[PDB]
C-alpha cells in the first residue's frame, strides 16, 4: 500500500490470475415439473387434512 | 558438625561433565491476508478490503 517501496525481500499475495470463464454441469433431466398440474386441481385440501 | 576450632579440608577432587540446554530460534511463519479469509471469492475480497 505504497507507491515506493524500499530495499529488501518482500512477500506478496495473489499474483493476479484471475478467473474469466465461468463453467455450469448438471444432471440430464429435462422434464418440467407439473407445477400447472398440481396448481389446476378441482380441490386441493382441508387445512386440517392437508 | 559445626565447632569453633574445627574444620575440614577436600584430600581428592572429581571432575564432572554437565550439559545445559537453551532453545534460540523458533520457526519463521508467513500468513496470507486475503487467501486466509476469503479464499478465492473477488465478492468476499472486496467486502474484506
Ligand atoms: C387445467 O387443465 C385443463 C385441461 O388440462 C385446461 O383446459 C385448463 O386451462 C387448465 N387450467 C388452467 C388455470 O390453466
Ligand atoms: C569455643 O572456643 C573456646 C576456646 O577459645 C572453648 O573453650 C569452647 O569450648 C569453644 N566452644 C564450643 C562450643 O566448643
Ligand atoms: C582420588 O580418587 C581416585 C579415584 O578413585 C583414586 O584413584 C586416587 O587414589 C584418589 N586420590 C587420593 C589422594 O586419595
Amino acid at each position: 500500500k505504497s507507491f515506493t517501496v524500499e530495499k529488501g525481500i518482500y512477500q506478496t499475495s495473489n499474483f493476479r490470475v484471475q478467473p474469466t470463464d465461468s463453467i455450469v454441469r448438471f444432471p440430464n433431466i429435462t422434464n418440467l415439473c407439473p407445477f400447472g398440474e398440481v396448481f389446476n386441481a378441482t380441490t386441493f385440501a382441508s387445512v386440517y387434512a392437508w | 558438625a559445626y565447632s569453633n576450632n574445627s574444620i575440614a579440608i577436600p584430600t581428592n577432587f572429581t571432575i564432572s561433565v554437565t550439559t545445559e540446554i537453551l532453545p534460540v530460534s523458533m520457526t519463521k511463519t508467513s500468513v496470507d491476508c486475503t487467501m486466509y479469509i476469503c479464499g478465492d471469492s473477488t465478492e468476499c475480497s472486496n467486502l474484506l478490503l
